[PDB]
């Protein structure tokens, strides 16, 4: 795998530790642009706790990279992402993913 | 000027006499308005006066309208029609009923001076009455 | 790729100050520009979609984006074509490619960022900084044939600052050496302001107005060009009035200098209140005198060279002549009492007034010219020592003012010559028509949507003419084209106001013409099946005293109001959902039963209106012209589409630039590749090259034919075409010094000239064999090739991974039989279908499905107006803040977009 990029800058101190719940709104694209999913849509921060493996593993370790207040581009590989398997009828088979991803606060 | 053109209308001797004028003084009446029934200068002043007429009539008497119309083609006289409408002051038009005639209602409220009208049921047969037969006898010359 | 998506996205707007600056060969503009973008507020996220915020340079004419739909899935704004060049902070925008650029903390435009753009012409090359930081990367190699004006699209949740210089915005860094500030830039006859950038609609007093095309300024307009005058030679007799109307001409100087205060002193100077040339016309020294003869002499030869003649009337007229009276107080230090010659006795024709003008324009034109040679360039602010002039302008652009001291000061000399009796005839005039755009495609067309046909009833609706130029207005019907003259065909009944006309299936005298807030009222009676028109309350009628505009109307499918203004014109659509806004209904139409169109709408009603941006479709199956074959691919031939001219060699044939695409792209991959006659089955199936040819018939002239490929993006309807005019711009990435990292070249067209493939022999004569050209691209690295009746050509081009390519042929037809694409293969090559088609990828036999089908460019096309637009806030926030701009609500709209064809 995962690659960040800046896009605004966070605080640069706090960093999302194990076992803490990180909420974030992001907005997720395959590698040609295609939109496929985003939190803003619902108008529902996503909330996910790091350690538990309930995302997948470019998103573990880019939000783990990113600090609070932070926004940030993710490019995250097929095997940080779904995969060979992909996710039938939303992302193709070896896809790379895409995600802009805003970290508001850790609780 | 409705009743001029009503006579003019009823009278066959008014009409020929007319034709006869224009025709033998050569009358171009193009060149006034700007030979045929439609350029007929009583027709003409008529028609241009009409809308007068029409605005003193209110929306709602519309079908009051269409009735004294119908009874001028049954021929009854001008009291007659007055008396017609008099005892049918009722089925006038109905704003609510109609969609219309709601807007037209705030239009004619609009104007100044168009409040104390058609609180009088002689008037309202009066101007029923007038523009009723000017549109008829309108209608037979129009088209015959 | 199959189903058509949808998504909610947020409407952009660009805003623009009124400055235009370009390059041409002899342009008096200066070469080198800056200014900058102060950002107040933004909000990242007012809505779903992340807030638009980008600044830049845009071309005058290309860069139009409208409202809504458009490019990729909308939103378009600086950078979202190859006609605009933005920065937004971490990315360099162009033709909607979005490419990383580093900067010092780069980060997404934020509030108190202050955006610095650099525009130099020469290179051409177009630079940024940001907060004084330099921008590693730089659009070069651009397109120069408009004018350049800075730009900052948006969408709502902005506030930023157009900081100019001078006056108009007080720059926080400081230019880099040699550019000018951008404030410089305003035209003599224009104030500094902020404004929207090819509108078709904006706010009014009553309500809303549509807005007709704008008249652009282009770059060729900068350059002077005065008539020629040395190669005239003055007559003899003409010689004699030289030296008499330069004494006249100082002898007027002289006066001027009186009632300025001027007077004489050996060294010149203003404050010390002197001149050394105040003395008489003899006594004025020998360079001076010969430099007012020389003038003299030029004047006469600008009114040859111009045409007219001039011939001796009398002599006696001349005789006539005297001088007038001045006192002692007009009398000065000099001791010469000044005489200038009376002419009250001589008048003007309004001719030889036109004719005047046009030697004040020569005179003016020819000094710009002298001074461009010399290196003048213009500028608001005058700078002496930089060779900076605010009148060093083409005459038509100066400013009321300067053209009337320069008019006044010839109709002098053109008084002198008729009081002296020499008749001047004024040159016959022969008017020349521009007609840079089709009449149809000029004229802007708005009508209501065709859910709003009216096929029976009495209904009204008014049409104020907030200006008084072309526009028509009346009653379409629902089929109506969008690329004809309203009333031209049978479609359209309407009424020209601009002179009384009506129009339909042709022209016809009829009413009056209107005044500037003059207001029709359009009537339909579907009883009567009649047409009335009214100004001002007033009905309108025919010569033959008619009141009927028009009569025996079919019905049809219905009716629908609609107008179209042309350049530079304003009206207002009231179709009459408020009644009471009405003007003039209760005066004619109410009385007469007839009820406003939309007069029980609880919602304003939908308009659409005729987008001159040109788009590819499927050529029709009745096209008057042009016919399209499919031909089934035999034993020895592949899958062909043949393209022919119907009425060629015929009355009435249309003859003119032809661009064709074919529906369906070729995709290039996502990632690169790193660093007889039989196909061989491995390499066949191994491949990633894919080919395609079109063979020029003979008689069809090669040098009037492109063949190649278009991506999505192209929609230039160029009558006269060539590949010089072909979008193209450098995208140069470097480090902190030099070190350029990535030089990458983006396009829409990339085609091989047929003119390339005629032997010079062979040239100037037809030739009787058809031209194969074959196109070859490779999706898995990015290169497409040429080749010419199976010779390998030298043009080649690169393109970057996810390119999207149509192919293309540019034709002008000169021929019945005109081209052909074949759809065929090559040894160890795939055919196209099996590049387009995902069941025939590893199909080696060429197919041409019905999907598959020719399309042309069409240059107008019908396009719905938003029923909500941006509320965006333009003012000068002060002397040293600059210009602000700003917008805060939220607008939304929901997206359809087509895959294939990237809209």
């Amino acid at each position: 795998g995962v690659q960040v990029e800046t896009i605004s800058p966070g605080d640069g101190r706090t960093f999302p530790k194990r076992g803490q719940t990180c909420v974030v709104h992001y907005t997720g694209m395959l590698e040609d642009g295609k939109k496929f999913d985003s939190s803003r849509d619902r108008n529902k921060p996503f909330k996910f706790t790091l350690g538990k493996q309930e995302v997948i593993r470019g998103w573990e370790e880019g939000v783990a990279q990113m600090s609070v207040g932070q926004r940030a581009k993710l490019i995250i590989s097929s095997d940080y992402a779904y995969g060979a398997t992909g996710h039938p009828g939303i992302i193709p088979p070896h896809a790379t993913l895409v995600f802009d991803v805003e970290l508001l606060k850790l609780e | 000027v409705g009743e001029i053109f009503i006579y003019w209308s009823k009278s066959h001797n008014f009409k020929r006499e007319e034709q006869n004028f224009v025709v033998q003084n050569e009358i171009n009446n193009m060149s006034f308005l700007t030979y045929s029934v439609q350029t007929s200068l009583i027709v003409a002043t008529l028609k241009k006066m009409l809308p007068i007429g029409l605005n003193m009539c209110a929306p709602t008497d519309q079908d009051l309208i269409v009735l004294a119309k119908a009874r001028y083609a049954l021929k009854d006289t001008d009291e007659e029609v007055r008396e017609f409408l008099q005892n049918n002051l009722n089925l006038q038009g109905k704003v609510e009923g109609s969609p219309s005639l709601r807007w037209q209602m705030a239009l004619y409220r609009g104007v100044p001076g168009r409040e104390e009208d058609a609180d009088d049921p002689e008037k309202i047969v009066r101007r029923v009455q007038e523009v009723s037969a000017v549109l008829y006898h309108l209608d037979q010359t129009e088209h015959p | 790729e199959l189903l058509l998506q949808t998504n909610l996205i947020n409407y952009v707007t660009s805003i623009r100050p009124n400055i235009f600056v370009g390059r041409a060969e002899g342009s008096t503009q200066y070469g080198k520009w800056y200014f900058e973008v102060m950002v107040d507020e933004v909000a990242p996220f007012l809505t779903a979609q992340a807030t638009h915020l980008r600044v830049g340079w845009a071309l005058s004419e290309g860069y139009s984006p409208y409202p809504g739909g458009g490019e990729g899935w909308g939103g378009n704004g600086v950078g979202d074509d190859l006609y605009s060049y933005g920065f937004d902070g971490l990315h360099l925008w162009t033709g909607h490619v979005a490419r990383p650029v580093t900067s010092p903390g780069q980060h997404l435009l934020a509030p108190e960022d202050v955006v610095s753009c650099c525009l130099d012409l020469s290179v051409p090359s177009i630079s940024f900084r940001i907060n004084g930081c330099p921008v590693q990367g730089v659009f070069e190699s651009f397109n120069l044939d408009g004018l350049f004006f800075p730009v900052v699209s948006f969408s709502a949740g902005i506030k930023v600052r157009f900081l100019l210089g001078g006056r108009h915005g007080e720059f926080k860094f400081l230019p880099p050496p040699g550019y000018a500030p951008c404030h410089e830039a305003v035209l003599p006859r224009e104030r500094l302001h902020l404004q929207p950038i090819k509108e078709y609609r904006r706010e009014g007093p009553r309500g809303p107005h549509l807005v007709g095309p704008s008249r652009c300024l282009s770059h060729l307009d900068f350059v002077p060009c005065p008539v020629d005058t040395i190669q005239i030679v003055l007559p003899p007799h003409l010689e004699r009035i030289r030296e008499k109307l330069a004494e006249n001409i100082h002898e007027l100087w002289a006066l001027t200098r009186i009632e300025q205060g001027w007077t004489y002193g050996p060294v010149r100077d203003d404050n010390k209140r002197l001149h050394p040339c105040l003395v008489n016309f003899h006594s004025l020294p020998e360079p001076e005198r010969n430099y007012n003869l020389q003038m003299s002499g030029e004047t006469l030869k600008t009114l040859l060279a111009l045409g007219c003649h001039v011939g001796m009337a009398d002599e006696k007229a001349e005789d006539n002549l005297k001088k007038t009276k001045l006192p002692k107080t007009y009398m000065m230090s000099n001791g010469y009492k000044p005489a200038p010659l009376d002419l009250s006795h001589v008048r003007l024709t309004p001719a030889q007034t036109t004719l005047v003008d046009r030697l004040a324009e020569n005179g003016h034109n020819v000094w710009a010219r002298d001074r461009v040679a010399q290196g003048w360039s213009y500028s608001a602010v005058q700078d002496i020592p930089a060779r900076r002039n605010p009148r060093l302008v083409p005459y038509r652009l100066l400013d009321e003012a300067t053209k009337r001291s320069n008019r006044d000061s010839l109709c002098q000399a053109v008084r002198t010559l008729l009081g002296y009796g020499y008749n001047i005839e004024p040159p016959d005039q022969e008017p020349s028509q521009v007609d840079s755009q089709s009449r149809g495609d000029r004229a802007r067309i708005f009508r209501a949507e065709k859910s709003y046909a009216v096929q029976s009833g009495r209904w009204y609706f008014e049409f104020e003419a907030v200006t008084t130029g072309e526009m028509r207005v009346g009653w379409a019907r629902p089929e109506l084209r969008p690329d004809v003259e309203l009333g031209a065909d049978d479609l359209a009944y309407v009424f020209n106001g601009h002179r009384g006309q009506r129009w339909h299936l042709g022209s016809e005298p009829f009413g009056r013409p209107w005044q500037s807030g003059d207001v029709v009222g359009c009537m339909i009676d579907l009883t009567e099946n009649t047409i009335i028109f009214t100004l001002n309350g007033e009905v309108l009628m025919s010569d033959s005293g008619s009141e009927t505009a028009f009569r025996d109307i079919e019905i049809g499918d219905g009716f629908l109001p609609v107008c179209s203004l042309g350049p530079g014109q304003v009206g207002h659509l009231n179709l009459g959902q408020d009644v009471s806004s009405l003007r003039f209904f209760a005066i004619c139409g109410l009385q007469e039963g007839f009820e406003p169109f939309a007069i029980n709408m609880q919602r304003p009603v939908t308009t659409w209106f005729s987008k001159s941006l040109p788009q590819f479709e499927p050529v029709p199956l009745e096209h008057p012209h042009y016919e399209v074959a499919r031909m089934d691919g035999t034993v020895d031939t592949p899958p062909c589409l043949r393209l022919t001219h119907r009425t060629w060699g015929s009355q009435n044939s249309l003859v003119e630039m032809l661009f064709l695409r074919l529906s369906l792209p070729v995709q290039f991959h996502q990632h690169f590749r790193c660093t007889d006659n039989r196909d061989d089955p491995e390499i066949i199936l191994n491949t990633t090259t894919y080919y395609y040819s079109v063979r020029v018939f003979a008689g069809q002239e090669p040098s009037c034919v492109w063949v190649g490929w278009v991506t999505p993006d192209y929609h230039q309807h160029d009558m006269s075409f060539d590949l010089s005019k072909v979008r193209a711009v450098t995208v140069t990435m470097g480090d902190e010094q030099g070190n350029v990292h990535s030089s990458l070249k983006c396009s829409n067209c990339y085609m091989v000239w047929g003119g390339d493939f005629v032997s010079p022999g062979q040239q100037g004569r037809i030739s009787h064999t058809d031209l194969v050209i074959g196109c070859l691209v490779d999706l898995a690295t990015g290169l497409m090739t040429f080749t010419a009746n199976g010779k390998e050509s030298n043009t080649f081009f690169q393109v970057e991974p996810n390119t999207k390519l149509f192919p293309a042929v540019f034709v002008l037809p000169t021929h019945q039989n005109v081209v052909q694409f074949e759809l065929g293969k090559q040894k160890n090559i795939m055919p196209l279908s099996a590049a387009m088609f995902l069941s025939e990828r590893k199909n080696p036999a060429p197919q041409c499905p019905p999907r598959l089908e020719v399309q042309m460019l069409m240059p107008v096309s019908w396009s719905r107006m938003p029923n909500h637009f941006l509320q965006v806030d333009t003012r000068r926030a002060g002397e040293r803040l600059g210009w602000a701009v700003q917008c805060q609500e939220p607008l939304m709209m929901m997206a359809l977009h087509i895959p294939e064809e990237n809209r």
